[PDB]
RNA sequence: UUGACCUCAAAUCAGGUAGGAGUACCCGCUGAACUUAAGCAUAUCAAUAAGCGGAGGAAAAGAAACCAACCGGGAUUGCCUUAGUAACGGCGAGUGAAGCGGCAAAAGCUCAAAUUUGAAAUCUGGUACCUUCGGUGCCCGAGUUGUAAUUUGGAGAGGG
RNA sequence: GUUCUUUGUAAAGUGCCUUCGAAGAGUCGAGUUGUUUGGGAAUGCAGCUCUAAGUGGGUGGUAAAUUCCAUCUAAAGCUAA
RNA sequence: GAUGGGGAAGCUCCGUUUCAAAGGCCUGAUUUUAUGCAGGCCACCAUCGAAAGGGAAUCCGGUUAAGAUUCCGGAACCUGG
C-alpha cells in the first residue's frame, strides 16, 4: 500500500540527497553498551507515579495537619528532567549536568539546534536512539529529550 | 523555550538545512492525498501562536491547492461583449490560496471550525497549507470558555463568509485611509453612500 | 439638453436609484422608542445616571481649537492624580480613556478638578446591605456641565 | 358515547388488549352492516373508541419506558426534548456560563458597583 | 396501455372517483355558493397529461 | 530477524474483528404493534349480485382486502378470522383502487353457510 | 520470542455532527449587456441584474501598525453636515469619497512568545452513587513535539 | 427583602528601590501583470518573481537621494447598543 | 452512472477498472457456543439499460350483461425444499 511505498521511499531520499550537516549530526548515535549502561543509570531517577504521588498528598496533608510544616515532611526529589521547553531553559540556565536528544523526532527542526545550544552553553549532550525509550524512562509513550541536572552523591 | 528558536529557524527559509527538509517534505506531500489529515502540526509553534492548543478536539488537515491565474471559464474564449471584457488568460482570483484552501477543507469537514491556516510549503505547480480546526461539539471546547465562543451559531463557516485573518486581509478590513472603499464592507459603504435620504420634512 | 442661460446642473440619477430610497417616515415612531428605551435603561439600572463622567479636552483642529469640549474617557495620569485605579473608576461610573496622553497641564488640572467634584457628589452603596435608596438623576453631563474657559 | 380515557386508565394490558380486539370484532360487525342499510352513524363512535384505547396503551407503555431509562444519560430520541434543532444544538447553561479563573478573579475584584448622584 | 405502471393505474383510479357530479345535498346547506362541480373532467373535451 | 513468507504479488486488507452493536439506549423504545393484522387485511365482503353469484356455485367468498396485503396474509386471515379452511386465494386491484380478493374455500365448508354466518346474504 | 513507539487502516464499534428549505435585510465570490456619450472602441450603465458559496435576529465591523499637524483628538456603527467638494474622466459624457463639528448609542478586552520543575497542579470518556443544563469517587485514555496557574504592551514579570 | 452555608490559613488592589521587560515570516516590503478605486509616478485586492529587520516596522495622499520630526504597533483572537 | 481518485471559487466535471489495504465461498471444526477460532479456495471488481433481443414450466372443453392460456371440470409440466 502506499502508507507502506511513502514510509520506505521517504528514507530513501533522505540518504539520497547530501544532507547539510546539522543533520547527520545526529545518526552517529551512542553505542549500545554506553546507551545501556546511561539508561541503568537514568532508570534509578524517574519521576513519580501517579499513585505514589497520591499517597506522597495525603502523606503531606497528616504531615501539615499533625505538625504543620510547610509542605516539607518530604524529603528533596531526585528525579530526571523532562519536556522540551523545560530542558532548554535548564540549558540555558546552566542547570543540566547531563542532556539526552532522541534521534527520532519527526520534525527534525525541534532538536536540531540542540547540540549546538548544548555545545556553546558548555553542557554534555548525547543523542541517544528512541524517543520511545526516553518516554518509557519518564512514564510517557514518547519523550523527545531527557536531562539530569541534579544527582545524588 | 523552543518555540522562539523554532521561529527564528524558520526565517532562514534559504538556509540549506531549511531548503533540504523543505525539499523532502515536498515530495512527501505530493504523494499524499490532496486532502489529507496531518496527525501533528508540522510547525507547532507556528499553530500554538495561531491559536491552536495540544489537547483533544483539535484538528490539523494538509491541503494542496493549484497555483497561478483564473482561466476565465468561456467556450473557446468568446466573451460577447465589448473589448473592455475581452481578457482570458491574465485575470485574477480576488481571493487567496489560502482562502480557497481552507474552504475546501471546511467543505470536507463540515462538522467542524476553521481556525486559522498557515504556508508549509510550495513548488511551482501547487501550494501546500495547513488547517487548524476545532470541534465545536467536543466537551472540552464546550467547557474551556477561552475557546467556546467557536461554539455559537453566528461562526458556521467562518472560511466561506471570509472570517478568517486571510478572509479579512482579502475583504479589505482594515483601519485607515487606505482602506475607505473596504472598511465596514464595500456593499456596505456602496449601499450606503449610493441611498437617497429623505426626511419628512424636506431639507 | 443644453438650452437657455441656466446653470450647470449635476443631478447623479443615472443608477437605478430607486431601488435605494430611504424615506424616514419612522421618525416619531422611532423617537418614541428610543425614549422607551431610555425609560427601561434607566429602570434597569435604576440608582444609576445613566452615563458615563466625561471628561473636558480641546478639539483638534485650527478651525475648532478655541472651543473646548467633551472627550472619550480620562486619562490613567489623571485618574491617578485624583486618587483611584482606573479598574475602580470603571466601575463607579468613570470613563477612563488608556490611550489619550496629558501634554496640557490646564486641561490636565481642570480633568482632576472634574474627577474630585465627581468623588464629592456620588454615594457609593456598600456591596451586602441596606441600599440607601436616593432618588436618581439622569444626566450625569447635565450635573457636571462643560464650561468655556 | 365510547369509552372514557380516565375509567380505560384504572385497566390492566391485558384487558386493554381484550377489550381492543372485542372492539375490533364490533367493528368488522358494524361495517358488515353498513352495505346493507342506508345510513350507520355508530360505526364513529366505536372508531373513535379504538383510537382511544391505542391512546391509553401506547401511553402506559411509554411511561414505563420512561420510568426505565429514569435517572441516566442517553435516553431515547423520541423520549427527550423535541425543542429545535438550533435549541438542541445550542450550549447548555452550564457552558455558557463556564468562566475562566481570571476573569472571575477579575470579577470579584471589581464588580459593577451600585451608586447614586446627588450628594 | 393494456400493460400499464401501478402508478398509472393508481392515478386512473384517482381521477375514476373524481369524476362525478355535485352531491345534491351541498346546495343545501347554509352560505353555500357552489353550484356545481367546476373540476369536471371527461375524457372526450380534455387530456389527463400523465 | 526473518520475515513472512509472501507467495502472492498482491497485498488485501486484513481480517479484522468486527464487533455487534452494543447501544447505551434503544432506538424507537416502544415497539410497533402489528402493523397489518387480521382485522386490517379483511376490511368487508363484496355483495354485489356478480360476487353472491359465486357464493353458492363456485364455493367463493369475495372480500375487499388492504392493498397491502398479499395471499399469504389473506389465507391466514380467513383461517384465523372464519376458522376455515381454504384452497385458493386469487387476488385483483380494482379500478376504483381497492383490492378484491377471491377466496375459494376447501369442499368441507360451505361459502353460502358461512356467508350468513358472517352476516350477509 | 515478547513488549513498546510512530504512521496508516477496519468495524451495523460507544456517542455525536454536516447536508435540504427559506433567503426581505447580511458576509463573500463570479459577472454582463441593453442604455448614455445625439455615431463608437476607453468610459457610463455598474464594482449593478442573472449565477454560486455561507449566517443570524440582526449580520458585519470593532477596541488603532487610526485620524491628524492642532492648545491635538481617541474602538466600531448610524444620522445631519463636510459635498455634488478635493479628486478621477476620449479632462467629454459623466463620476466622486475622507478628516474635523453636532447628535444617537456607548463597554471593554485575551492568546502566542517565560522553568510548576519541590512534584501535569489540566482535560474527554466509561462505571457507581447523588440533589442531574450538573456533582463526587474510581478506572482507562489524552497530554511533556506542553494541558493548568501567572502577563498582553494601557503594560507587566523576578527579587527587596 | 427573609433564610442557610463561610467561602478563605485563599484571592485581589495600592506605595518605594533594583534587575529586566520575551510582543506573531514566503509575512512586511519591492518589481511586474490583471482588476478595482475619487487615489492622481500607481487606493485596495489577487497571480508570479525577489524577499527583510529589531533604537525595528508601518503611516504622514508627487516619484527619488540625504537629514530630521510626529503618530501608532501589523502579519493571532472575542465582544451588547 | 456512483465509489477510489483528480479538476473546478462553485453549481458540479472527468473516469468505470482506473496511481484503492476495494471482498465472499464452501467444507467444516466446536458441540461453555455462538459462530469465533482449525483450515483451504477465488480475484470479478457498484448499479441502471429491451412488455420486438436472451429466457424454467399449460393445454383442451365449458362458463358471463361485461373476464379468461387467469374462473370451473379434466389432464399436465417446471422450480425451490
Ligand atoms: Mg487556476
Amino acid at each position: 500500500p502506499e502508507y507502506v511505498r511513502v514510509q520506505r521511499q521517504k528514507k530513501i531520499l533522505s540518504i539520497r540527497l547530501k544532507v547539510p550537516p546539522t543533520i547527520a549530526q545526529f545518526q552517529y548515535t551512542l553505542d549500545r553498551n554506553t546507551a545501556a549502561e546511561t539508561f541503568k543509570l537514568f532508570n534509578k531517577y524517574r519521576p513519580e507515579t501517579a499513585a505514589e504521588k497520591k499517597e506522597r498528598l495525603t502523606k503531606e496533608a497528616a504531615a501539615v495537619a499533625e505538625g504543620k510544616s510547610k509542605q516539607d515532611a518530604s524529603p528533596k526529589p531526585y528525579a530526571v528532567k523532562y519536556g522540551l521547553n523545560h530542558v532548554v531553559a535548564l540549558i540555558e540556565n546552566k542547570k543540566a549536568k547531563l542532556v539526552l536528544i532522541a534521534n527520532d523526532v519527526d520534525p527534525i527542526e525541534l532538536v536540531v539546534f540542540l547540540p549546538a545550544l548544548c555545545k556553546k552553553m558548555g553542557v554534555p549532550y548525547a543523542i541517544v536512539k528512541g524517543k520511545a525509550r526516553l518516554g518509557t524512562l519518564v512514564n510517557q509513550k514518547t519523550s523527545a529529550v531527557a536531562a539530569l541536572t541534579e544527582v545524588r552523591a | 523555550g523552543a518555540y522562539k528558536y523554532l521561529e527564528e529557524l524558520q526565517r532562514k527559509k534559504q538556509s540549506d538545512v531549511l531548503r533540504f527538509l523543505q525539499r523532502v517534505r515536498v515530495w512527501e506531500y505530493r504523494q499524499k492525498n490532496v486532502i489529507h489529515r496531518a496527525a501533528r502540526p508540522t510547525r507547532p509553534d507556528k499553530a500554538r501562536r495561531l491559536g491552536y492548543k495540544a489537547k483533544q478536539g483539535f484538528v490539523i488537515y494538509r491541503v494542496r491547492v493549484r497555483r497561478g491565474n483564473r482561466k476565465r471559464p468561456v467556450p473557446k474564449g468568446a466573451t460577447y461583449g465589448k473589448p473592455t471584457n475581452q481578457g482570458v488568460n491574465e485575470l485574477k482570483y480576488q481571493r487567496s490560496l489560502r482562502a480557497t484552501a481552507e474552504e475546501r477543507v471546511g467543505r470536507r469537514a463540515a462538522n467542524l471550525r476553521v481556525l486559522n491556516s498557515y504556508w508549509v510549503n510550495q513548488d511551482s505547480t501547487y501550494k501546500y497549507f495547513e488547517v487548524i480546526l476545532v470541534d465545536p461539539q467536543h466537551k472540552a471546547i464546550r467547557r474551556d470558555a477561552r475557546y467556546n465562543w467557536i461554539c455559537d451559531p453566528v461562526h458556521k463557516h467562518r472560511e466561506a463568509r471570509g472570517l478568517t485573518a486571510t478572509g479579512k486581509k482579502s475583504r479589505g478590513i482594515n483601519k485607515g485611509h487606505k482602506f475607505n472603499n473596504t472598511k465596514a464592507g464595500r456593499r456596505k459603504t456602496w449601499k450606503r453612500q449610493n441611498t437617497l435620504s429623505l426626511w419628512r420634512y424636506r431639507k | 439638453a443644453i438650452s437657455k442661460n441656466l446653470p450647470i446642473l449635476k443631478n447623479h440619477f443615472r443608477k437605478h436609484w430607486q431601488e435605494r430610497v430611504k424615506v424616514h417616515f419612522d421618525q416619531a415612531g422611532k423617537k418614541v422608542s428610543r425614549r422607551n428605551a431610555r425609560a427601561t435603561r434607566a429602570a434597569k439600572i435604576a440608582p444609576r445616571p445613566l452615563d458615563l463622567l466625561r471628561p473636558v479636552v480641546r478639539a483638534p483642529t485650527v478651525k475648532y481649537n478655541r472651543k473646548v469640549r467633551a472627550g472619550r474617557g480620562f486619562t490613567l495620569a489623571e485618574v491617578k492624580a485624583a486618587g483611584l485605579t482606573a479598574a475602580y473608576a470603571r466601575t463607579i461610573g468613570i470613563a477612563v480613556d488608556h490611550r489619550r496622553q496629558n501634554r496640557n497641564q490646564e486641561i490636565f488640572d481642570a480633568n482632576v478638578q472634574r474627577l474630585k467634584e465627581y468623588q464629592s457628589k456620588i454615594i457609593v452603596f456598600p456591596r451586602n446591605g441596606k441600599a440607601p435608596e436616593a432618588e436618581q438623576v439622569l444626566s450625569a453631563a447635565a450635573t457636571f456641565p462643560i464650561a468655556q474657559p | 358515547a365510547g369509552v372514557k380515557a380516565y375509567e380505560l386508565r384504572t385497566k390492566s394490558k391485558e384487558q386493554l388488549a381484550s377489550q381492543l380486539v372485542d372492539l375490533k370484532k364490533e367493528l368488522a360487525e358494524l361495517k358488515v352492516q353498513k352495505l346493507s342499510r342506508p345510513s350507520l352513524p355508530k360505526i364513529k363512535t366505536v372508531r373513535k373508541s379504538i383510537a382511544c384505547v391505542l391512546t391509553v396503551i401506547n401511553e402506559q407503555q411509554r411511561e414505563a419506558v420512561r420510568q426505565l431509562y429514569k435517572g441516566k444519560k442517553y435516553q431515547p430520541k423520541d423520549l427527550r426534548a423535541k425543542k429545535t434543532r438550533a435549541l438542541r444544538r445550542a450550549l447548555t447553561k452550564f457552558e455558557a456560563s463556564q468562566v475562566t479563573e481570571k476573569q472571575r478573579k477579575k470579577q470579584i475584584a471589581f464588580p459593577q458597583r451600585k451608586y447614586a448622584i446627588k450628594a | 396501455a393494456a400493460q400499464k405502471s401501478f402508478r398509472i393505474k393508481q392515478k386512473m383510479a384517482k381521477a375514476k372517483k373524481q369524476n362525478r357530479p355535485l352531491p345534491q345535498w351541498i346546495r343545501l346547506r347554509t352560505n353555500n355558493t357552489i353550484r356545481y362541480n367546476a373540476k369536471r373532467r371527461n375524457w372526450r373535451r380534455t387530456k389527463m397529461n400523465i | 530477524k526473518a520475515l513472512k513468507v509472501r507467495t502472492s504479488a498482491t497485498f488485501r486488507l486484513p481480517k479484522t474483528l468486527k464487533l455487534a452493536r452494543a447501544p447505551k439506549y434503544a432506538s424507537k423504545a416502544v415497539p410497533h404493534y402489528n402493523r397489518l393484522d387480521s382485522y386490517k387485511v379483511i376490511e368487508q365482503p363484496i355483495t354485489s349480485e356478480t360476487a353472491m353469484k359465486k357464493v353458492e356455485d363456485g364455493n367463493i367468498l369475495v372480500f375487499q382486502v388492504s392493498m397491502k396485503a398479499n395471499k399469504y396474509q389473506i389465507k391466514k386471515a380467513v383461517k384465523e378470522l372464519y376458522e376455515v379452511d381454504v384452497l385458493k386465494v386469487n387476488t385483483l386491484v380494482r379500478p376504483n383502487g381497492t383490492k378484491k380478493a377471491y377466496v375459494r374455500l376447501t369442499a368441507d365448508y360451505d361459502a353460502l353457510d358461512i356467508a350468513n354466518r358472517i352476516g350477509y346474504i
